[PDB]
């Protein structure tokens, strides 16, 4: 689907993990 | 050392807190995200959170301050996990207690030619509750001692 955007999905998952680690 | 994909993760996490886009994470936004994930804090807990990283004293978290907050949570969880992993190495049976036998076994496995009296001492000096065994809590207390 286009690695410039599906990479974006990977970075969305990365940022979400970071925000969980700060909430915890 | 630092990559653009890393900076992108940093930025996206910041914006997920800074939902309004003013460049600063207030206690309200910070609270709402924790709230949407279960755990509910008080504004005192929130203010302590901002306080630990408020380098400028402006009551909010700007980007470099969020970077520090991030690095500290990561390091905190890295140490907390190295301790969990070590504990699981010593507690050979998973019962949550390190026995004198288990410490004896692991230590001679590591090469440490300790006498029986040496392992009874290690056990006794980390045993707080005095049950002759070292539980996880006591393990942590020893691991992070000064
Ligand atoms: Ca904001
Ligand atoms: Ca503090
Ligand atoms: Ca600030
Ligand atoms: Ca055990
Ligand atoms: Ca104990």
């Amino acid at each position: 689907w286009g690695q410039r955007a599906l990479q974006g999905a990977q970075a969305v998952a990365a940022a979400q993990r970071l925000v969980h680690a700060i909430a915890l | 050392q630092l990559t653009e994909e890393q900076i992108a993760e940093f930025k996206e996490a910041f914006s997920l807190f800074d939902k309004d886009g003013d460049g600063t994470i207030t206690t309200k936004e910070l609270g709402t995200v924790m709230r949407s994930l279960g755990q509910n804090p008080t504004e005192a807990e929130l203010q302590d959170m901002i306080n630990e990283v408020d380098a400028d004293g402006n009551g909010t978290i700007d980007f470099p301050e969020f970077l520090t907050m991030m690095a500290r949570k990561m390091k905190d969880t890295d140490s907390e996990e190295e301790i969990r992993e070590a504990f699981r190495v010593f507690d050979k049976d998973g019962n949550g207690y390190i026995s004198a036998a288990e410490l004896r076994h692991v230590m001679t496995n590591l090469g440490e030619k300790l006498t029986d009296e040496e392992v009874d001492e290690m056990i006794r000096e980390a045993d707080i509750d005095g049950d002759g065994q070292v539980n996880y809590e006591e393990f942590v207390q020893m691991m992070t001692a000064k």
